[PDB]
């Protein structure tokens, strides 16, 4: 039952992180606890185990000297520590309860969004796509930093027929574009506005599409 | 040092089908140690199956797994939309633990075309020196498709990402979004801008073009 790990964490490359996973609902000293590695689109990697009661540990080879685990049974919380930070360590970081079935995984973490990149906050530009009985329109997002935006089109009132695609690195900075699909008589007699929110910049911009 | 593979890595069904996913090893597994988790995307690994046939907490009764050695599957009778997701195996039989590089099953739907969309860079982007050329290709079916950029009638790969949306729940097509970006004083040593889409719903490319002036 439970285990909280934060959601994100931003570090700076060369540096080092310290991940919490607390657990609640069980005897944590009954169980072991696993971390699990996953990259952006990618599978599943084993990083290591270790005895919550005891405090030993085994480890992937390819993690030994990146993670080191640890446990404290008095606030029931398990850790891992990533040292030496790149690029490559950008991941999202699973702990998971060993149960009871032959060693398999019952109940897993919501997992901890590590990204490792030099950038500062950033807010983003915000382009108009317009064209040169359906038409197509967008909004270009671009430079960045760190994800989460959140696009909506005229607040929210145009939902249906919206892309919003997934961001990419561009630089050290984040690039997503958003379409919307209206029919034809709509625009440009009606206005079309791309809503962008970036949060950690604290910063909301609305943009017309205009002919 | 037990590889598990999981062919094919990609995987479509309709509704109703009968599914098998596989899982083989590179050296042989105690059925006991052998294991199975679904992944919906961004959502956590959740236990499907454990020491071979047995379901896991609320998996229904349609999941059944098999196997013994290096030939481990999972079968479902009745494919319905919940089961599209990613499965993954795993070994607990020697260290270190490993999992297979998982079966996505997405949804099978007949195929569509995409609508294809460009769009030159904007002003507001050229006052900073910088332009990128969008290429929208929306709902389409199935995934595979390619996308060719031509400046003045010659390809260009320098500069180019692409981004793909996720299976769409509703309708089970997909999207993607293609972006060449330029430097302000390249884009302007050019007039033609093409994107050409090629896909298995047609031989000959969807083509959209402007000029700019």
């Amino acid at each position: 039952v439970k285990l909280q790990e934060s959601g994100a964490e931003l570090v700076k490359p060369g540096a080092s992180a310290k991940a919490a996973c607390e657990a609640s609902g069980y005897t944590f000293t009954s169980y072991w606890i696993h971390w699990v590695k996953q990259r952006p689109g990618q599978g599943l990697d084993w990083i290591g185990e270790i005895n919550t009661s005891s405090g030993r540990t085994n480890y992937n080879e390819r993690f030994k000297n990146k993670a080191t685990l640890t446990v404290d049974k008095t606030s029931s919380t398990a850790y891992i520590q990533l040292s030496s930070l790149t690029s490559e360590d950008s991941a999202v970081y699973y702990c998971a309860r060993e149960g009871f079935g032959n060693q398999s995984l019952d109940y897993w973490g919501q997992g901890t969004s590590l990204t490792v990149s030099s950038a500062k906050t950033t807010p983003p530009s915000v382009y108009p796509l317009a064209p040169g009985s359906m038409v197509t329109l967008g909004c270009l997002v671009k430079g960045y930093f760190p994800e989460p935006v959140t696009v909506t089109w005229n607040s929210g009132s145009l939902s249906s027929g919206v892309h919003t695609f997934p961001a990419v690195l561009q630089s050290d900075l984040y690039t997503l574009s958003s379409s919307v699909t209206v029919p034809s008589s709509t625009w440009p007699s009606e206005t079309v506005t791309c809503s962008v929110a970036h949060p950690a910049s604290s910063t909301k911009v609305d943009k017309k599409i205009v002919p | 040092d037990i590889i598990l593979t999981q062919s094919p890595a990609i995987m479509s069904a309709s509704l109703g089908e009968r599914v098998t996913l596989t899982c083989t090893a590179s050296s042989s597994v105690s059925s006991s140690y052998l294991h199975w988790y679904q992944q919906k995307p961004g959502s956590s690994p959740k236990l499907w199956i454990y020491s071979t046939y047995n379901l896991a907490g609320a998996v229904p009764p349609r999941f059944s797994g098999s196997g013994s050695g290096t030939s481990y599957s999972l079968t479902i009778s009745s494919m319905e939309a919940e089961d599209a997701a990613t499965y993954y195996c795993q070994q607990y039989h020697r260290s270190p633990w490993t999992f297979g590089g998982g079966t996505k099953l997405e949804i099978k739907r007949a195929d569509a075309a995409p609508t294809v969309s460009i769009f030159p860079p904007s002003s507001e982007q050229l006052t900073s020196g910088g332009a990128s050329v969008v290429c929208f290709l929306n709902n389409f079916y199935p995934k595979d498709i390619n996308v060719k950029w031509k400046i003045d009638g010659s390809e260009r790969q320098n500069g180019v990402l692409n981004s793909w949306t996720d299976q769409d729940s509703k309708d089970s097509t997909y999207s993607m979004s293609s972006t060449l970006t330029l430097t302000k004083d390249e884009y302007e040593r050019h007039n033609s801008y093409t994107c050409e889409a090629t896909h298995k719903t047609s031989t000959s490319p969807i083509v959209k073009n402007f000029n700019r002036n």
